[PDB]
RNA sequence: AGCUAGUUGGUGGGGUAAUGGCCCACCAAGGCGACGACGGGUAGCCGGUCUGAGAGGAUGGCCGGCCACAGGGGCACUGAGACACGGGCCCCACUCCUACGGGAGGCAGCAGUUAGGAAUCUUCCGCAAUGGGCGCAAGCCUGACGGAGCGACGCCGCUUGGAGGAAGAAGCCCUUCGGGGUGUAAACUCCUGAACCCGGGACGAAACCCCCGACGAGGGGACUGACGGUACCGGGGUAAUAGCGCCGGCCAACUCCGUGCCAGCAGCCGCGGUAAUACGGAGGGCGCGAGCGUUACCCGGAUUCACUGGGCGUAAAGGGCGUGUAGGCGGCCUGGGGCGUCCCAUGUGAAAGACCACGGCUCAACCGUGGGGGAGCGUGGGAUACGCUCAGGCUAGACGGUGGGAGAGGGUGGUGGAAUUCCCGGAGUAGCGGUGAAAUGCGCAGAUACCGGGAGGAACGCCGAUGGCGAAGGCAGCCACCUGGUCCACCCGUGACGCUGAGGCGCGAAAGCGUGGGGAGCAAACCGGAUUAGAUACCCGGGUAGUCCACGCCCUAAACGAUGCGCGCUAGGUCUCUGGGUCUCCUGGGGGCCGAAGCUAACGCGUUAAGCGCGCCGCCUGGGGAGUACGGCCGCAAGGC
RNA sequence: UUCCCGGGCCUUGUACACACCGCCCGUCACGCCAUGGGAGCGGGCUCUACCCGAAGUCGCCGGGAGCCUACGGGCAGGCGCCGAGGGUAGGGCCCGUGACUGGGGCGAAGUCGUAACAAGGUAGCUGUACCGGAAGGUGCGGCUGGA
RNA sequence: UAAAAAUGUUCUGGAAA
């Protein structure tokens, strides 16, 4: 475009959108799984993936999936919004962090368990 | 109706220079001589000449390449290989003299304008002047 | 998208340290707005900070400057200064006391509590230093400040040892059961000595003050250390922590077992369905280390909003077309001004930070001293090429004049023949019509086919196109009248009068809408026949809007060259329409095809550019959601923007 | 050598390439999700006019009323203007919510057909209009991105 | 340029390489 159309309209800024409203950006949020089920995955992929939908102290109640093998959460378990989508779970936009809260970390879990609250054994 | 007589001039000399052409004609003004002039001894055109072309005042550049050459394509290389108007009328361009531009490392100059004349990178600089950028050449 | 009554200005007042509608009478009607007023949202601004090759982008926490606020809110008093954080008056909400009539408070000062939260510290020591208030002074006050505490929150320094030590212990893992790996790793040998122990132990502190000299200069004297019995130094001195991620490709790192589209992984592409370097464990490896990963947010990469530095024929992207307002932009020669612009000087550009040099803590991180940048904007001086401005001069752009030209360009009236339908009159008889085949239908109440006459509506065969005209939509018998564009020739007149164009205004196929008129043929809808599994379709028989005219609306399109308008420049060959020619052919305007150079992802485009350039406008930033919703404007509606 | 089956070679169209035993369109039904409309309901902010109007400066009075001194005056005290806030009423902006309802996106193996892609079996696309369970069909005009 | 010619439907989800 002309340098006179530029004076004129001038550029646009580009204004990136969140893929995850957890407010204030806040890293993490609290929440109450009010429904802990299990749902079937997107399409290629076929497995029952299990996810919580939690209500939050943003105000807001998202469906969040528990990662690791085996969990602990009840209807009313307090847990901990960690954000990062899941693939297959076309809803699913956050991952429950294991280990915080109600949340059990993953139990006889031994690599990167760091990732799955698991503690750390002792060789015994 | 030419809004830009010098961008005018520059490219009927890039028109001709890139189909081998012997010479160019382009329309009389005094501000363009000077240019002119200065491509000239900075060596590149063989030389202009004021001329009348059905009775109006024209000038006619001369336009210089290279040696014949080798293999497919024998077509010379060019002397006047760039040549950009940088300053238009739609957004003029005026440079401190150190804010002056080096033309391809050396190889290459930009033409000003400035209060004491029509002169090059290196004439402007040395006066210390700066001016209105007319464009650059290489 | 319009806003404004103290509103905009005036005169005389009040007010103030002072200008001023700051406030007030009176007067005048003003002020402001697409260069975005009014309004809505968000936000304290800066030095700087992060990122970036840079231009930029993001940001404003610590430290420094300015502003503002002190539970919410209004006001004044004292005073050099406040309409006052720990002063006052009052209202309010809240919490507390009360001998119930009135009293009390305001941690966004330092510590600390609770709430909220993913999350943010001690009710610490000292005024020894620096700085402040008051005092002649001694000195007093000082949660400013100097320290200490807690938290890997970050940066930097350091440790968990060093040298020997096997064709190589064990255990664990692989294996073509020879062996291979973890691995000089361990064990084992010497060797140093983080911690801790004993002794010593700071700098930061020299003047206030005192004495000689005058309470001046200068010299001497005394008190004073929170951190601390800390740093640091001397001697003694024990082998003394290791974890986290990852190993399919991007990307450094591979094997065995388990599982079997399960359990699970996943940043992108994707891994798993009985031989999985991708899931989970192990061995092994790679990376980094008091750390290592994860999530959130910023810049980069992203020339992916492109100033630097992009685009629109077919990938997103040319506005349906005109006319034109604001705006932007502007030919050739000369002179005056010197706003743009450029040059010198000079003021300013605090500090810290950043950079460089050198220094101080054993180094570094921190820290000091010095050095160098700096556009911007003020002032004075100077230059005049280009832009700008005034002025004079020009004719190459543009417009005009005269003489001519082609044309379905437009509007209005009139009119000619072919054909269809219907009606009347002849004449004639058994079917016609229609399809793939048929049937409905029409017909012996006389159709079809034939001849004559009539009415009426709509469209114009041949010419006729690869043609012409128009800004587009679009325009086709013939005649006349009114009228637009446009081209050639003569170069006669004007003398830059030019290009473009947000808005505005005008036009704008078909369908569609409102009055009334018109209605032959055609034909959505609708009814039959047939086809078919069905047939709301294709085929057949009927048929109403409509199609036609007038006046007024509607404003869309594959409104297409999917290619905006203008000007300059850059080989040719050929066919064609229309003009002029010294009619071999040249030259002007237009319509095609092939192709120089060049361009393109390719296809292709190529003097009718999609090439090489300048000016102005429109428009595009992944697909879907969606040209949808909400809002506004428009319309009778349908809907349009 | 028309046709039916399989196949050579050239050519043309293609949205096919798991390669026509291909691809693919719309309704219906089922679930999650965000979203428009919706009797109306609950709010936040904001504007106008009116009534009540504290503190406080300011302007009058300062009297048949008190007190001062540095008493020509001053102070207390009274009246008024303005005024935080409160109150009635009506507008504007935005947010939440609502029986029911509209379409939208997404979702391994549902239902109906067969619109498109090869004269996709009626060339396709298109603006409009009427019609139809659905894709879509037909009318009028336009395009070639069809022969 | 002008442009004739076909009544007749359909093929679950992944993965092929």
């Amino acid at each position: 475009p002309t340098i006179n159309q530029l004076v004129r309209k001038g550029r646009e800024k580009v204004r990136k959108k969140s893929k995850v409203p957890a407010l204030k950006g806040a890293p993490f949020r609290r929440g109450v799984c009010t429904v802990v089920r299990t749902v079937t995955p997107k399409k290629p992929n076929s497995a029952l993936r299990k996810v919580a939908k939690v209500r939050l102290t943003s105000g807001y109640e998202v469906t969040a999936y528990i990662p690791g093998e085996g969990h602990n959460l009840q209807e009313h378990s307090v847990v901990l919004i960690r954000g990062g989508r899941v693939k297959d779970l076309p809803g699913v936009r956050y991952h429950i962090v294991r280990g915080v809260y109600d949340a059990a970390g993953v139990k006889d879990r031994k690599k990167s368990r760091s990732k799955y609250g698991t503690k750390k054994p002792k060789e015994a | 109706m030419l809004t830009d007589p010098i961008a005018d001039m520059l490219t009927r000399i890039r028109n001709a220079t890139r189909v081998y052409k012997e010479s160019t004609d382009v329309p009389a003004s005094r501000f363009k001589e000077e240019i002119l002039r200065i491509l000239a001894r900075e060596g590149f055109i063989k030389g202009y000449e004021r001329v009348d072309v059905d009775g109006k005042p024209y000038l006619r550049v001369y336009l210089k390449y290279g040696p014949r050459r080798q293999g497919p394509d024998p077509r010379p290389e060019q002397v006047i290989h760039h040549i950009r108007r940088i300053s238009k009328p739609g957004r003029r361009v005026y440079v401190g003299v150190k804010e002056i531009p080096r033309v391809r490392r050396g190889l290459g100059i930009a033409i000003l304008s400035t209060s004491k004349g029509v002169l090059t990178d290196r004439e402007a600089r040395k006066l210390g002047v700066g001016g209105e950028l007319i464009c650059e050449v290489w």
